[PDB]
Parts: structure tokens; sequence; C-alpha cells
């Protein structure tokens, strides 16, 4: 299933992954495609973030689900 | 409170995040992809 992340600035990023796979893997995604690392790269959905230590279909992320990406704490 | 919101910032997606992410960016902190505005 892929899903659309849309960052803060309004960039929706097309994901190929499933329900089975966990937080970490659709996270590594965004980085190739926009190029934020997992210090700064967070996810929302369900109105709330989610972990690296849980997996998709815990937080019940089904197709198309419309993800969005907030940047974390930075130096800068 | 969206009176300050960041550059390129998409108000649709701003009312949209959870009100953590919304004081978040009001603080002015969490900024890699583009430079704070000061």
């Amino acid at each position: 299933m892929q899903i659309f992340v849309k960052t803060l600035t309004g960039k929706t990023i097309t994901l190929e992954v499933e329900p089975s796979d966990t937080i970490e893997n659709v996270k590594a995604k965004i980085q190739d495609k926009e190029g934020i690392p997992p210090d700064q790269q967070r996810l929302i959905f369900a109105g709330k973030q989610l972990e690296d230590g849980r997996t998709l279909s815990d937080y019940n992320i089904q197709k198309e689900s419309t993800l969005h990406l907030v940047l974390r704490l930075r130096g800068g | 409170p969206l009176c300050s919101l960041p550059e390129g910032v998409d108000q649709e997606v701003f009312k949209q995040l959870p009100v953590d992410i919304q004081e978040e960016i009001l603080s002015g902190k969490s900024r890699e992809k583009f430079q704070g505005k000061l």
C-alpha cells in the first residue's frame, strides 16, 4: 500500500509500505525522497506522532494513509 | 495561535496537525530544511 506524506510545507511524498512493516521502514523512504534524517524526521497519524518501535498496522495505517512529516528538534 | 507560521508553510497542513506540532513550529524551533527568519 502506498501512503502520502504531507510535510508542513504541503509537500506530499508517496511511499510504498505495508501494514506489516514498521515505522522505521516508512521513515527511511522519506529520507531517499526528501533527504531528512531520523533525528529531524517526525511522523503524524491519527492525530498523534508515531514511533520507530512499532508497526504501521499498530497505528491503523491503512492504504493511501494521509501521513504528515514534521521537523524534529534540531541544533540550528 | 496560527499568526506566526514558517516560510512556505501550509495552512491546511498546520490546522491539520496536532496541538503538539502546532506548538513546536510556533516556538520557532525544529528547523533543518530551511533557516529561520529571525
